[PDB]
């Protein structure tokens, strides 16, 4: 319930 | 005489010389009072949770850029430390904790730059800023533990989010990577950072008795990679036979590392 994963696709995509 | 040092490995009495020592064991994320380091080779210390004798730091780079010890100072906290649990099944302990004790976990939203949709709601799905160009310099001031892009949009985690729910007596249960811990560390915002770990590929559908063998694989690979580079951040290691046996260690470990004083590492 805590996870997004447009979120997660942002971090384990390509991170700052 | 005399500093504080935590061990960053498992070391077992007879497996070096025998049980027909002064000797210690220990295991990850113990830590020790070394009382005489003058030996070059071997050096003497003290369970700070029990007394005798423990091998060096230059020693076991002999044996085995290997990992040993890190030196820690004691600290006090006046906030709930966050959570960060890694590995196989971290969602459902992350679920589960959060479910189970409602009034001692909590969870906090990342920000993102992309235009909310109708049915999203600001401050729940996400804290949705408007202006692009703010979130980048806040990335830049070092206000996010955790932030990247997808479909040319901003995606975070800010430290102030999560020091909310930490100064509201709550364990803030945090879906990030291993690299939030240094970055919540530098910003003196301590983490008790969990990593579940598979005893084998075998031992993936043991603890998760849902997912097929072709994602046990995938979720072993990443298990053994992450654990190659992170360990040192590691607050601790688990194991089990079981989710439940996992999720009884977890809940110990949260439990131990909650104390007002704590060990954080030193100079």
């Amino acid at each position: 319930r805590i996870r997004r994963e447009e979120y997660r696709r942002a971090i384990n995509g390509q991170s700052f | 005489r005399g500093f504080y040092i935590r061990a960053l490995f498992d070391y077992d009495k007879t497996k070096d010389c025998g049980f027909l020592s002064q000797a210690l064991s220990f295991r990850f994320g113990d830590v020790l009072h070394v009382i005489d380091a003058g030996d070059e080779e071997w050096w003497q210390a003290r369970r700070v949770h029990d007394i005798g004798f423990i091998p060096s730091k230059r020693r076991v780079e002999r044996r085995e850029s290997v990992l040993s010890y890190e030196t820690v100072t004691q600290m006090e906290v006046h906030y709930a430390r966050p959570i960060i649990i890694l590995g196989p099944t971290k969602d459902r302990a992350n679920d589960d904790l959060l479910s189970e004790f409602p009034d001692k976990f909590g969870s906090c939203v990342p920000h993102t730059t992309r235009p909310k949709r109708e049915y999203e709601i600001d401050g729940r799905d996400y804290h949705f800023v408007s202006s692009r160009e703010k979130m980048e310099k806040d990335i830049q001031a070092h206000k996010f533990i955790e932030a990247g892009q997808y479909n040319s949009h901003l995606y975070g985690t800010s430290v102030q989010s999560v020091r909310e729910v930490a100064e509201q007596g709550k364990h803030c249960i945090l879906d990030v990577s291993a690299n939030a811990v240094r970055r919540l560390q530098a910003a003196h915002l301590h983490p008790i950072a969990i990593f579940i770990r598979p005893r084998s590929l075998e031992n993936v559908l043991e603890i998760n008795k849902r997912i097929t063998e072709e994602q046990a694989r995938k979720a072993f690979d990443r298990a053994t990679k992450l654990e190659q580079e992170f360990t040192e951040c590691f607050s601790a290691i688990v194991e089990g036979d079981s989710f439940e046996e996992i999720y009884h260690k977890v809940k110990r470990v949260i439990e131990d590392l909650s104390g007002p004083y704590i060990w954080v590492p030193a100079r």
